[PDB]
């Protein structure tokens, strides 16, 4: 489920087929093959729609909740997103290069840019980044047009 | 040393947990173009200096044209100090041409 | 045992070194080699554009030769103009190239 | 029973607050309560969803919003002595370094929106006065005005 993104939806992908044929399997090895099944289910106002589906419908309100996390559980693994964007003396010395290293990392935090990431988590990265690229300048401009109608008047 | 470090690892892990995720989404769409847009500026200065050796070689080439003049003693006495000047004239022109490749 | 658990909580952090490397080797090498040369190029480009001016000063020191030669002043003049053309646009097109990377 | 059910369908956790005073508060739902078979059928299909509050279904929707798009509040916090002092000062700075980048992400994205409107509204001040006759002239300006803006955003 959470461990593998591809593992989680495969039970779900068959589930919409499964859930109805779970109703089609009761008292029959296969729905078409067994004559015993077709009396058990009712064409209208069936018993499964009476208790099992409402219990499932009760579940759906929580299933869609856990699926919502399950989609997140799948999404986190494929793409991780968190909050947007003598020897003892040597170990003390080793910390100095370690101290030298984070300042490079601190510098490496803004070396590519300090104006773009700080002023924009996502400007050209996949989510909405192509959208500003698709439009002339930036997706904010639509928030700038509706008052242009008031500007021209 | 056991307590002083592996709090070392606490820092380095915090030094990694955001570093890997933040950089990956940022540089990768722009990493290949990041070097190139200087490389195109690097090669244009490089090719200009290559012709600039050629122009310097042209100054060596015109010295081959100075050789028919160099036989005449009157301008040769001028030429030899001018060739000494030309020798010196190369360096400031060459130091233009040397680092422009770089 | 919390400190030992914190130590156990350290042999959870010592393995995202072993989770991120498949992207970190892409992160640790290419951005670093790219940035370091440009930073070295930053001082180097600052020295690249500059020595023209001392050479303009040094060309005055050797100004005697070009008039004496049949033609020596034109050769240095035109190559500087192409160099001047290099800083003439002054990354304005490169900004547009940088614009495509930025958005 | 079914009289309170239509009052119960709107929400369940918030219901008990009024649920005690409700049966005294209302009497008219008892009339369609008496018609159990008709009301039960429509309720029975709907009661799985109605037990869930209308706010609660939004709570499951914002669970998707919580992950990777969380707008809620964000938190931003002798020789071996020298290594202790080094570890002491570096971890705070490195925490600061990782907290400052998280201190910003709440307002990171909006900054380009912030400085753009500050440019945008400033021009809008005088154009709002007289723009009726010349709009095609004006629509030319907004094309290259953002050219300056995108230069600032890229810089």
């Amino acid at each position: 489920m959470q461990s593998l993104s591809s593992s989680a939806p495969t039970p779900e992908a068959i589930l919409e087929w499964l859930q109805k044929e779970m109703g089609y399997r009761q008292l029959g090895p296969y729905n078409g093959s067994s004559k015993s099944h077709v009396p058990s289910i009712d064409a209208i106002r069936k018993i499964c729609r009476g208790n099992m589906i409402p219990i499932w419908n009760f579940l759906i309100n929580r299933v869609k909740s856990e699926k919502t996390v399950e989609r997140i559980r799948r999404n986190i693994t494929v793409h991780g997103g968190s909050s947007n964007a003598l020897p003892e003396l040597r170990t003390a010395v080793q910390n100095a290069q370690a101290s030298s290293e984070h300042c490079k990392y601190v510098r490496g935090l803004l070396d590519e840019w300090w104006e773009q990431p700080a002023s924009t988590v996502v400007d050209w990265v996949t989510v909405d980044g192509q959208s500003v690229a698709a439009w002339q300048n930036h997706v904010k401009q639509l928030l700038a047009f509706y008052d242009k109608e008031s500007l021209r008047t | 040393k056991t307590w002083l470090c592996k709090r070392c690892e606490t820092m380095n892990a915090k030094l990694r947990v955001l570093e890997n995720v933040l950089l990956l989404e940022t540089y990768t769409p722009d990493s290949i173009s990041a070097l190139h847009n200087i490389r195109n500026y690097l090669v244009e200065a490089t090719e200009e200096a290559s012709a600039a050796y050629n122009k310097a070689v042209t100054r060596l080439r015109e010295y081959q044209g100075v050789d028919p003049h160099f036989d005449t003693i009157a301008r040769q006495y001028h030429d030899i100090v001018k060739k000494l000047e030309n020798m010196q004239w190369t360096i400031h022109q060459v130091e233009m041409d040397l680092k422009s490749h770089d | 045992t919390n400190l030992e658990v914190m130590a156990v909580k350290e042999e959870q952090y010592i393995q995202q070194y072993k989770k991120y490397e498949m992207l970190l080797n892409r992160v640790g090498y290419t951005p670093k080699i790219s940035h370091r040369e440009l930073v070295e190029m930053a001082e180097h480009r600052k020295e690249l554009d500059k020595m023209t001016k001392p050479v303009l000063d040094t060309l005055r020191s050797y100004q005697d030769l070009p008039p004496d030669k049949a033609l020596a002043a034109l050769a240095i003049e035109d190559k500087k103009r192409q160099f001047t053309a290099a800083e003439k646009y002054l990354e304005e097109v490169l900004q547009s190239a940088l614009e495509t990377n930025d958005e | 029973m079914s009289s309170a059910r239509l009052c119960s369908l709107v929400a369940e956790l918030g219901y008990e607050g009024a649920g005690k005073l409700d049966p005294d508060s209302f009497e008219w739902p008892f009339q369609y309560d008496d018609a159990r078979p008709i009301l039960d059928w429509i309720c029975s299909s709907l009661r799985p969803s109605n037990v869930l509050s209308l706010a609660e279904l939004s709570l499951y929707e914002q669970f998707q919003r919580d992950g990777k798009l969380l707008e809620g509040d964000d938190q931003a916090y002798w020789p071996l002595m020298k290594e202790l002092d080094e570890m002491g000062k570096i971890n705070s700075k490195l925490s600061t370094a990782v907290e400052e980048v998280t201190l910003e992400h709440r307002n990171k994205r909006e900054i380009v929106k912030h400085h753009a409107k500050d440019v945008e509204l400033q021009r809008r001040v005088f154009v709002d006065f007289f723009c009726n006759p010349e709009r095609l002239r004006n629509q030319v300006r907004e094309l290259n005005a953002l050219v300056r803006a995108r230069q600032a955003s890229s810089s």
